């Protein structure tokens, strides 16, 4: 093959066939790990293995990953911005302070069963 | 692990307790000024009288 | 490309190109103050057949950084890429900067292919085994295994293979401190990577040209 | 009929556990029954930890930001007892204020 970077997520195949999650394109600054006392962003949702952490290596970063039936994220030492779409087709953005838990429809002011649709560092 | 959960569940009932403190502190100075004003409204009103 | 980071004054010669917004990046290194040497494949549609890579400006816009080892500082150039100049016959193509970098000298060419057993070296700012994008470049260690027509083979030593984003990324052979470009990184095995496994270490490079380069560079003499 | 019951009283995540054990075969149901009602039990539990910790009051919502991180022991506990302390909290709070 040849060694160009095409930005798709390196692994991607066997995270879908380990954790559920999904992932597409992203800038590179943002790498999927575990979450044992490394943790900086971390998603929580109902499907697949439960939940797994983010780790920033630098900003701005993004990645367009895709959690089914997202409920909650964590931040840590950063804002965190967020873009989640309903059963609908119809997709909002939510604002998450710096250090501190905000939710999804699920667990937010909907109800909804809302996906995650893109991650994004400040 | 478990006398690190129960510690921060003191520390959070902390938290609410000095804050509500923190307000009948200030229940009791506003009080005990509305006192000292009727106080000095009444001599005021001697005076007057 | 797996190896110690590296930011000494030796490979600041070196560039890294982004072309359009995050749909293609690779690496590059500078052969004249106006000009950089990179890839064909990188400007290619499909990149397994860099045959439509016509001259001319690039299909989208296309800027690189040079200098600049470590991506967290303002430290290098940046400029545009304004025309292209593919090689007649291999993946090999030559970016014209809008404006020259005078402060950076260019790596010098080899008069010569390396021959089987020759330690060659090759830097690039690729993914590591561990970060899908690196803050710092990186410098390998690989041997020639093979030559062939117009191209020539390597192997990792130790490991260290060529991975990804190493695409365009030259290669080297000092001799008494001094740097020549044997050749440019086309494909590779990926061993070694993050996010991805294999055991060989094996890679492909073009082999470095003299005469297609002097001929483009001083084109307008 | 155990599963059946379970879907009726169960929360969302019980609910579409158990209604993929009814379709399904004999084995799948008795995995549902020994182990997966347990499992889908605290997801349910997790979730509404984590809503209190968005839409209740100022203690309400500290409260359960710990159970959150914590043990599934600890939501449970919250869920049962500590969010109805954290209340009265609130409440107290907003008593006092006025």
């Amino acid at each position: 093959p040849q060694a160009v970077e095409d930005f798709s997520y390196p692994g991607a195949a066997k995270i879908q066939a380990e954790t559920g999650a999904i992932l597409k394109r992203g800038n590179g600054h943002m790498l999927m790990t575990s979450c044992d006392g490394s943790e900086d962003i971390q998603v929580m949702s109902r499907t697949g293995q439960k939940d797994f952490c983010f780790n920033v290596m630098a900003k701005p970063a993004y990645l367009t990953l895709e959690v089914p039936q997202a409920y909650g994220i964590w931040t840590s030492a950063d804002p965190v911005k967020t873009t989640i779409k309903d059963t609908d087709g119809t997709a909002t953005v939510i604002n998450a302070p710096a250090n501190d838990f905000t939710g999804y429809g699920e667990a937010g002011s909907t109800g909804e069963p809302t996906t995650l649709i893109e991650l994004r560092v400040a | 692990t478990g006398q690190y959960m129960a510690k921060r569940k003191d520390d959070l009932a902390d938290v609410h307790v000095n804050q509500v403190e923190r307000l009948l502190a200030e229940g009791s100075l506003i009080a005990a000024e509305a006192n000292e004003d009727a106080w000095r409204a009444t001599e005021a009103a001697a005076t007057a009288e | 490309t797996v190896g110690d980071p590296t930011t000494d004054a030796k490979l600041d010669f070196t560039a890294r190109l982004t072309i359009g917004t995050d749909y293609r990046s690779c690496s590059g290194a500078l052969v004249d103050t106006q000009w950089v040497l990179t890839a064909a494949s990188c400007f290619a549609d499909d990149p397994n057949q860099p045959d439509t890579v016509a001259a001319g400006k690039p299909a989208q816009l296309t800027r690189a950084t040079v200098g600049r080892a470590d991506s967290n500082i303002a430290n290098g150039y940046v400029r545009e890429v304004v025309e292209l100049v593919p090689h007649p016959e291999r993946d090999m193509v030559l970016a014209r900067l809008d404006k020259a970098i005078p402060d950076i000298a260019p790596v010098r060419l080899a008069s010569d292919a390396p021959t089987a057993g020759t330690p060659l070296t090759a830097v690039g700012f690729g993914r590591t085994k561990d970060e899908w994008v690196p803050i710092q470049r990186h410098q390998g260690a690989f041997t020639v295994t093979s030559v062939t027509a117009g191209a020539v083979n390597v192997t990792g030593q130790g490991g260290d293979a060529i991975c990804a984003g190493d695409t365009g990324g030259p290669l080297l052979q000092d001799k008494n401190g001094t740097l020549h470009l044997v050749g440019v990184n086309n494909r590779s095995m990926q061993g070694g990577c993050y996010g991805s496994e294999t055991t060989s270490t094996d890679a492909i490079a073009a082999m470095s040209d003299a005469d297609f380069v002097t001929q483009t560079v001083n084109r307008d003499l | 009929v155990e599963i059946a019951r379970l879907i009726n009283l169960g929360g969302p995540g019980v609910r579409e556990a158990g209604k993929a054990a009814l379709q399904g075969t004999a084995e799948e149901r008795e995995l549902f029954l020994n182990s997966g009602q347990y499992t889908a039990q605290q997801d349910d539990n997790r979730v509404d930890v984590a809503r209190l910790a968005t839409t209740g009051g100022p203690n309400v919502q500290a409260a359960a930001k710990v159970a959150l991180r914590g043990t599934p022991e600890d939501m449970v506990e919250f869920l049962e007892v500590g969010q109805f302390t954290a209340r009265n909290r609130d409440q107290e709070h907003a008593t006092i204020a006025e």
